[PDB]
């Protein structure tokens, strides 16, 4: 009951597509005998989706009129109704990594920056070095602040412009 | 509910307030010669539609020629119709 | 062998060794955790 | 040396004199997050704050715990005290932690403030004569004073293992309140409990024979 | 696509556009029930214009045949 | 220079310390500029008059039990015969409404054609109190002190009506029933997730 | 005598050039009195391949 | 030419905000635009379009004419 | 110099000997600056003069019969008619609210804006017992001693009532029937496990 969408455990066209389904795959299993493979991986995909929709239904997922899952992207509504592990939390989820990534690259930029031929750093990777930032980047949001902080993170007006500014 | 009443008495109030109370503002705002210079310095006809033409000299001491009147004299009728027009539909929403 | 393993860090080799290390990775987290539209675990 | 790890190659900036003088400085910091001086002045503000707090918090738990284990109090476990004591008490949580906040953050900011300038609270007619008491000791995180009542710290004799204690029982009691954590939410049983179930079984009573910590195994 | 094409549409990302539905619920919509400013039958939005456009208003923007703020999905 | 505002913190250079309830408050720096910092010393001291009136108002019509400051408007809606210290009034809305804009226009032209002008002794200093001295310093001090209070208790006003719908006293005698059960975290507005 | 020294390193305050608000090594100052005396030899080329190029007294400075 | 008004110079001339985050602000803005005339065409090319799209948007949503919103085509 | 408050213990260098009362006991260093003692100083006697008035009065109420000191405020809350000496008051809370905030303000006002003033003879010292002189002292010491030990009375009253429920003579009667059946140690309060 957020924007007229129904849970998945209460909604019946999300129950009526989980028996779709399940009736596809099993109309393709009749074709063959007991135990063939098959038939076997025709089993294992039925117990699959079975899951799968077990798996959204109890997942607090909220359902539209087609009976498929909606997510909710905004935080305050996400955290009042229990729906933060849709957008919310796998947001920061993916700005940590992302952050790490560029953390990442970032430092052995700087790091190959000192050397003779910085270039022939950066086609033919460092890999010692590269794993040592890659394992000591996972603090990537602590440094990135601090580095904010110490005014070492950006550039002063030593970066190159064109001649009308 | 007299529309004479309101529509003098709103054109009346901002009349005065345009003589006695915002005169003397009004006055340090509108005297833009400066670095905003004139319009145009030429002698056409079209730059001469540009020029003040006819220079309103009014005898009030205090320089409230027609066109003063006509402004505050036009925000008063348009503030007192608008008095009129929601008193008009016998009442307001808050 | 130390020019084979500085071939083996250029770009292309490295670059086809770690996507193929990041693509095994989420195939396995796929495979064993299948379908996860949602962070509920 | 004294290291986390004897072979290991010691980070540069954890064997300053500045770094060597923290407590419990044994060279761990394979992240770097440390690298920066002033980071690692805060840094060590948070491990200290961290700590102590972490340290009052398991005692909390596990002194009530064992004092209910052996009957001298009724405590209830650590991740249930919440409910029992606003169901007993005269206000809700909301209100509580409202006047809660207010009174953290004055006393945080006050301490926020003499991270940011060492001895700057002991500015006079700030505080109502009480601001000459504020100024701390020459040592951030080490205030004194009126935090001083035994007079523990007016030593320098025993005054680099009293840090030393304190940051090494409080390390463990921020390890032991992640195990709190972990052990609630991988048992359902209180951490005292815990340790009953592994002493009465430890060979087959651990995380490993829990459903939760190694899937595989 | 992909999810349409492995015949398994629940794995679908369809994020609710909430933002632009609370838009509309502020002007009258009643359909996903946010009620918060003309949707809301207290507020003082809703209450000033019932002697005014609102009531044409509202009957237009809550009949789903025309395409006056029509109702809006994933 | 009377206070800090925040202890340890050293003070803006742009605050000079003449200048009457100087904390050194300014973290946004928005007195940075003389000009800037001239007027908003004007608009402060303006502020907070009317906001000393705007309490003083709010708190004698519900202490001497004519309604709340809020519901006191809702004589031109919902009916009419305005009334003041229980003397209804013969004037509805649009008269005095006309009236006051006249008058308030009249006062606050004078005013700012007075360019920057926030203590004007005389005609409004009649009893002789403030003549640039010690005691002138003192006093707005006094004032804006007061001001900046009556501000804040006027943004109270608005914020615990709009949050819980009472009057100031209403909501205090609230609050010292329950001091607990009835305060900002208690009502479902301030702290949404309590 | 005029113009940085023969391995300083020097910036760029020629706007039209590739290399402005950059930091290159001084090759060569012409003593004579001529216009783009000082020889600037970076360490990343422009657009056509080109990694030196003359600058006068007024569009070069120090570090 | 009557006297009274406002001359646009003025206005954008006196629209510089202190702490100089827009600079000069307006200052020498109003010979810019006035002796451009692809300045101009731009704005009034900007504001058209802008009320192009804003007419196209409201006309299907608030058909301003009869028997509209029934030929679907039109 | 009077007493060492810890014998072997030398005395902190920032509390003189000519101070009334100075036993060295400042082991938080609360007094070191000078300003910070000179304020603890004044505040140290009025909270003490305050003290012995309080616990004076709390003995007084229940040695004559009139209840003890914590239940005398219920007449406001459970009713109301004041009563003192069995004298019933014509004066509701509100009034006698209002009229001792008016009165504590102008008498402590007038007592902040004489600085640092502890020790005002004159209108004050009628009798004619303290010209600073060793009387002076020797009675500046007693009064500081007696105004101690009624401040620790007083938070035995408060600590005794909120572990008890009962008065000081009512707890000082159960003590005297039963020493040690009724002290600290027996109530379920003080002492945590028992
Ligand atoms: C940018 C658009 C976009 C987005 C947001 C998504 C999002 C998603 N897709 Mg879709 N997809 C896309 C584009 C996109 N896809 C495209 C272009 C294609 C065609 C190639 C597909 C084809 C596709 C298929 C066929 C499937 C998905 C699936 C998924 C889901 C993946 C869940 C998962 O793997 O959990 C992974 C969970 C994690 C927690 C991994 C995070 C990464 C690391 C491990 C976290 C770090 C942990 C720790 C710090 C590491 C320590 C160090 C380590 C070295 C040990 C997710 C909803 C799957 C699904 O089930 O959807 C419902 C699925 O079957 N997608
Ligand atoms: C602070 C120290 C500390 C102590 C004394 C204990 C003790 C215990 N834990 Mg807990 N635990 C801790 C920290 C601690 N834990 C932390 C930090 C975590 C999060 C990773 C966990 C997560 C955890 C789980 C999930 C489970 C336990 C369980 C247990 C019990 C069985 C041991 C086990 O399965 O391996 C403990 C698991 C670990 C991963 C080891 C973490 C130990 C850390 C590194 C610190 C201690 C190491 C130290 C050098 C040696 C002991 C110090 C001691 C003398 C103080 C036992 C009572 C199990 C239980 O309840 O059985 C009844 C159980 O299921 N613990
Ligand atoms: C991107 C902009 C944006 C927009 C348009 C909205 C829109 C809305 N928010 Mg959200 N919100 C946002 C960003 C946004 N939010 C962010 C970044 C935060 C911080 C995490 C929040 C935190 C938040 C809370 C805590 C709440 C809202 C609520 C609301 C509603 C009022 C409305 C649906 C309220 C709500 O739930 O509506 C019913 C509410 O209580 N918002
Ligand atoms: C949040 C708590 C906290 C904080 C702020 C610190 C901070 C610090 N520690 Mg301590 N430490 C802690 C907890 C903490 N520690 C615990 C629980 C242990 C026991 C496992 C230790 C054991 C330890 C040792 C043995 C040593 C330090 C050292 C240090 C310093 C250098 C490392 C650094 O800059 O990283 C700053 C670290 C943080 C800001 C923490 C970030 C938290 C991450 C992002 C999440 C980790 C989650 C975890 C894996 C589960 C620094 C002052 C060294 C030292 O004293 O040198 C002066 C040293 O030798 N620490
Ligand atoms: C970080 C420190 C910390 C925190 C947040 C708490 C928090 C709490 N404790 Mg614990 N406790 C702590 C340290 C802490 N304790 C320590 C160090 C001890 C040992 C001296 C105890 C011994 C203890 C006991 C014996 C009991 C609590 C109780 C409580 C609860 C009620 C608080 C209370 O008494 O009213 C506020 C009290 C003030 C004096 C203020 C609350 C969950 C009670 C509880 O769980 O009730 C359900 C309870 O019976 N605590
Ligand atoms: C609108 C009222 C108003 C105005 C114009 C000012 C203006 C001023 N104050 Mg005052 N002040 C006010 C209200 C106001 N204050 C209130 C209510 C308080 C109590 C919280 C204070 C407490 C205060 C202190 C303690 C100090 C000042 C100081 C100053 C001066 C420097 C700061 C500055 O330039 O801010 C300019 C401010 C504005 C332009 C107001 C903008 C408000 C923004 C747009 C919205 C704020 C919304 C709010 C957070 C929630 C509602 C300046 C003359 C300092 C000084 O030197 O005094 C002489 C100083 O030390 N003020
Ligand atoms: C503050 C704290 C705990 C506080 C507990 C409190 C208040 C408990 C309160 C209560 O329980 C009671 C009392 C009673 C209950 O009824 C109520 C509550 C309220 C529930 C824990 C911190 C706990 C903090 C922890 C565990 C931090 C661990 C950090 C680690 C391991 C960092 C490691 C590294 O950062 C370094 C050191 C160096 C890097 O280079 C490498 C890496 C590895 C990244
Ligand atoms: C709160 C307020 C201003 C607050 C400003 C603040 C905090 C500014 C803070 C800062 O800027 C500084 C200082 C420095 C910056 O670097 C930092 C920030 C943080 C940005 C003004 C209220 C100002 C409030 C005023 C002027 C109130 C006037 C009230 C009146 C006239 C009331 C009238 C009535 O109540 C009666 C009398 C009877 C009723 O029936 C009718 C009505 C009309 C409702
Ligand atoms: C206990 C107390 C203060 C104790 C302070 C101590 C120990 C300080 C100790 C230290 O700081 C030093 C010295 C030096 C530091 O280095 C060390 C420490 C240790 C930090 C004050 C009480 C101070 C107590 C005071 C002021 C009491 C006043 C009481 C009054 C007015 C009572 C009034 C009533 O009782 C009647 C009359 C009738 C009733 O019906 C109504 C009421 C109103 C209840
Ligand atoms: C002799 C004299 C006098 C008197 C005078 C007078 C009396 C004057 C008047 C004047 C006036 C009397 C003026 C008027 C003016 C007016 C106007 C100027 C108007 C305008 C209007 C308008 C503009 C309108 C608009 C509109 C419309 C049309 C409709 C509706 C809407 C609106 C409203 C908007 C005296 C005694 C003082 C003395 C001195 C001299
Ligand atoms: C290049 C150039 C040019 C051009 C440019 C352009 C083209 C631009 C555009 C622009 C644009 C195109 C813009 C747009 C904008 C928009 C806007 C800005 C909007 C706003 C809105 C608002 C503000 C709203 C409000 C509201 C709402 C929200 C709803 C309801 C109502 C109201 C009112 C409340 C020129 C010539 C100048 C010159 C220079 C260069
Ligand atoms: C809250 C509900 C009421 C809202 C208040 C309505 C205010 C509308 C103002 C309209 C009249 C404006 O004029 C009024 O303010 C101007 C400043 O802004 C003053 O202008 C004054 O300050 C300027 C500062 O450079 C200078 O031009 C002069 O010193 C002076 O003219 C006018 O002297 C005054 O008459």
């Amino acid at each position: 009951d957020i924007a007229g969408l129904t849970p998945c455990s209460e909604s019946k066209a999300y129950a009526k597509l989980e028996k779709k389904e399940l009736k596809t795959l099993e109309k393709r299993l009749k074709q063959y005998e007991a135990d063939s493979a098959p038939a076997v991986a025709l089993k294992a995909t039925m117990e699959r989706t079975k899951a799968r929709f077990a798996n959204y239904a109890k997942a607090g997922l909220l359902c539209g009129n087609d009976g498929l899952p909606h997510l909710i992207a905004d935080p305050g509504l996400a955290l009042k109704y229990g729906h933060a592990g849709e957008v919310f939390i796998p947001t920061f989820g993916f700005l940590y990594v992302a952050g790490y990534i560029g953390y990442v690259g970032r430092q052995y930029l700087i790091a190959v920056k000192g050397e003779a031929k910085p270039t022939d750093k950066e086609i033919i990777i460092d890999v010692p070095l590269a794993t040592k930032l890659a394992w000591q980047g996972a603090g990537w949001p602590l440094a990135a602040v601090q580095e904010l902080q110490r005014g070492t993170l950006l550039e002063k007006e030593e970066n190159i412009t064109v001649s009308p500014r | 509910l007299d529309p004479q009443i309101v529509i003098s008495g709103s054109t009346a109030a901002f009349l005065a307030i345009g003589r006695f109370v915002f005169l003397g503002y009004q006055r340090r705002e509108a005297n833009f010669d400066s670095t905003v210079g004139p319009k145009t310095t030429g002698a056409t006809y079209f730059d001469d539609l540009q020029k003040n033409s006819t220079i309103f000299a009014t005898n009030d001491p205090a320089g409230f020629n027609i066109i003063d009147v006509a402004g505050w004299g036009a925000l008063g009728h348009a503030v007192g119709f608008a008095v009129l027009a929601i008193n008009s539909l016998q009442g307001a929403n808050l | 062998m130390k020019d084979f393993t500085t071939y083996l860090s250029t770009a292309p080799v490295i670059a086809t060794i770690w996507f193929t290390f990041t693509a095994g990775l989420l195939i396995e987290i796929n495979r064993y955790f299948p379908d996860p539209l949602v962070f509920s675990f | 040396r004294q290291s986390w790890l004897p072979g290991s190659q010691i980070p540069a900036h954890l064997d300053t004199p500045a770094a060597q003088a923290l407590a419990g400085n044994f060279g761990f910091d394979p992240l770097g997050l440390g690298k920066d001086p002033v980071a690692l002045r805060w840094y060590q503000q948070a491990e200290l704050i961290h700590c102590r707090t972490a340290m009052a918090g398991v005692a909390g738990i596990l002194i009530p715990g064992l004092l209910t284990k052996a009957g001298a109090l009724n405590v209830p476990e650590w991740y249930d005290a919440g409910k029992v004591a606003i169901e007993n008490s005269f206000a809700p949580w909301g209100s509580l932690l409202a006047v809660q906040l207010f009174l953290c953050g004055f006393v945080e900011a006050k301490r926020w403030q003499d991270i940011r300038k060492p001895g700057s609270q002991g500015e006079p007619g700030s505080f109502l004569g009480f601001e000459a008491s504020l100024k701390g000791t020459s040592e951030l995180g080490y205030p004194g004073g009126p935090f001083d009542p035994l007079g523990l710290s007016k030593e320098a004799d025993k005054w680099a293992d009293w840090k030393l204690k304190e940051v090494k029982n409080g390390r463990l009691a921020m390890l032991a309140f992640l195990g709190f954590v972990a052990q609630k939410y991988a048992t359902g049983a209180g951490p005292v409990d815990n340790l009953a179930a592994h002493l009465k079984d430890p060979w087959h009573v651990n995380y490993a024979t829990n459903g939760v910590s190694l899937p595989f195994l | 696509d992909v999810m349409q094409a492995f015949g398994t549409p629940e794995k679908q990302i369809l994020i609710e556009p909430v933002f632009a539905q609370w838009i509309q619920a502020a002007h009258g919509k009643a359909l996903y029930g946010f009620d918060f400013l003309l949707s809301s039958k207290t507020s003082a939005a809703f209450a000033n214009g019932q002697s005014l456009w609102l009531p044409g208003w509202l009957d237009a923007i809550n009949n789903n045949q025309n395409s006056l703020f029509l109702t809006i999905g994933p | 220079k009377a206070g800090n505002w925040l202890p340890g913190s050293d003070a803006p250079a742009w605050l000079p310390d003449d200048l009457p309830g100087n904390y050194g408050f300014d973290p946004l720096s928005l007195g940075k500029e003389p000009a800037s910092l001239k007027r908003f010393t004007e608009s402060e001291v303006i502020h907070g008059r009317w906001a000393m009136l705007g309490v003083a108002g709010s708190l004698a019509v519900e202490l001497l039990g004519y309604g709340n400051w809020y519901d006191a408007p809702l004589w031109a809606v919902n009916g009419g015969k305005a009334t003041w210290f229980g003397i209804e009034v013969p004037f509805d809305l649009n008269a005095l409404l006309a009236f006051e804009f006249v008058a308030m226009a009249a006062a606050e032209g004078q005013r700012g054609d007075a360019g920057g002008v926030v203590y004007p002794g005389g005609a409004f200093d009649p009893l002789g109190f403030a003549k640039d001295s010690s005691k002138s310093g003192e006093l707005k001090l006094k004032e804006i002190k007061n001001g900046r209070l009556a501000m804040v208790a006027f943004l109270g006003f608005v914020a615990q009506h709009a949050a819980t719908g009472k009057g100031p006293i209403a909501a205090l005698g609230e609050h010292l029933a329950n001091p607990w059960g009835a305060n900002f975290a208690t009502n479902g507005i301030s702290v949404p997730f309590f | 005598e005029v113009g940085p020294k023969r391995g300083s390193l020097v910036k760029i305050l020629r706007p039209e050039s590739y290399w402005f608000n950059q930091v290159g090594k001084v090759v060569s100052v012409d003593q004579s009195g001529v216009r783009y005396p000082v020889v600037v030899r970076f360490e990343n080329q422009n657009y056509a391949g080109v990694t030196t190029n003359n600058y006068a007294l007024d569009e070069v400075v120090a570090a | 030419n009557f006297g009274i008004g406002h001359r646009m110079q003025a206005i954008l001339e006196a629209h510089t905000p202190p702490s100089g985050s827009l600079g000069a602000g307006h200052k020498g803005l109003f010979d810019t635009v006035n002796n451009s005339l692809h300045f101009q065409l731009g704005l009034a090319l900007a504001s058209v379009g802008t009320i192009t799209s804003l007419v196209a948007q409201h006309m299907y949503s608030l058909p301003p004419y009869a028997f509209q919103a029934i030929d679907f085509t039109t």
